């Protein structure tokens, strides 16, 4: 599978990190780390993942 | 020549625009004439970007700018209809009506006859968030002269014989409520934790 | 010289329509305090159900 | 992706890292973690 994750970070930008602070209900400063070739996003109905 | 526009019509659009709001309560014929012709009115207004907005439920036309859905321009500009913003005092004291108003919904319906408010009753209340300036004559003239100039944008009517005052329907489609709940709210937790 | 005259009425300009969507409210200050508080929330890690 | 707890076995297959979300009162905080970590996190909850 990594041999098509090649042409991650080779070619094109990708999204590596998000950084928040106070937005919704994340009181205070917060940040998430995207894996190069590819993160899911999980948690409970109605936590913050939208 | 040329038709003219029927005379009543011509007197509603023309009082409309004076003062920004009919009621069926203050001007039955008006109102009913203008819902019995909501076409011709609308389309004598849409030239000038302006547009009525009819609240059945309490029986109220109000002049709303027309202009298009959320174009590039987010927030609406008009020649005519020149933004005001209201100084602290008119500000407090729109929110205690509005306040006054909301609650007295909740219990007679929405629409409900609203219940005469005594000016002894405002005056403790705009204590609250502005003390007493020095005498009971002053901040009963303060309350007084608020009272008038509320009543130009048609939220109050004018004191009666026995010093009561009655909230206009129109105080409900105000700008954004949200303002006011907030700052009230604010001040009046301020003042708590100064006390 | 306060007497008013029968001339005519020219140039009537037509502005001030009191919509009632054109009032804004009073801006207040409120110079309490800034917050700096920008912990990382290393607190989060798991608490979740089976 | 984003998904709330749903064909999570998928996600492993086709991803490298989650971020783990949880709501708290009025305040939600985030986490970013590995497939293996987690994994390492749930044999811990093996001890249950
Ligand atoms: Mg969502």
């Amino acid at each position: 599978m990594n041999q098509v994750s090649g042409l991650a970070g080779k070619e094109s930008f990708i999204l590596t990190r998000i950084e928040l602070f106070n937005w919704g209900g994340f009181h205070g400063l917060h940040q998430a780390a995207i894996h190069q070739d590819g993160t899911a996003v999980i948690g409970p109905t109605g936590s913050g993942k939208t | 020549s040329e038709t003219r526009t029927l005379q009543k019509i011509r007197e509603a659009t023309q009082e409309l625009l004076k003062y920004g709001l009919l009621e069926e309560a203050s001007k039955p014929n008006l109102y009913r004439i203008v819902l019995s012709h909501p076409e011709e009115v609308t389309r004598i207004l849409e030239p000038l970007d302006l547009d009525i907005g009819i609240d059945e439920i309490r029986g109220l036309l109000y002049v709303k700018v027309r202009l298009d859905e959320t174009p590039a321009q987010d927030e609406w500009a008009h020649p005519l209809v020149r933004r005001q913003r209201l100084n602290l005092e008119q500000s407090l004291l729109v929110a205690i009506l509005r306040q006054h108003f909301v609650a007295w919904e909740q219990e007679s319906g929405t629409g409900a006859s609203q219940a005469q408010i005594a000016i002894d009753d405002l005056l403790p209340q705009l204590q609250i968030y502005l003390g007493d300036p020095g005498s009971e004559s002053k901040e009963r003239t303060r309350l007084l002269t608020l009272l008038d100039q509320l009543k130009g944008h048609g939220l109050v009517t004018s004191p009666d014989a026995h010093e009561r005052i009655v909230i206009r329907p129109i105080i409900a489609h105000l700008a954004d409520p949200i303002n006011l709940q907030a700052l009230l709210a604010w001040l009046r937790e301020q003042i708590a934790q100064q006390t | 010289r306060k007497q008013e005259v029968p001339l005519p009425a020219v140039g009537v300009a037509v502005t001030g329509i009191p919509a009632i969507e054109r009032l804004r409210f009073k801006e207040v200050d409120d110079e309490a305090e800034q917050t700096l508080d920008l912990s990382n929330h290393a607190a989060d890690l798991t608490q979740i159900g089976d | 992706f984003i998904t709330p707890n749903k064909e999570m076995r998928l996600l492993r297959d086709h991803t490298r890292s989650a971020i783990v979300v949880h709501r708290r009162g009025q305040n939600s905080n985030m986490a970013s973690l590995s497939w293996e970590e987690l994994e390492r996190h749930y044999q811990r909850r093996g001890n249950a």
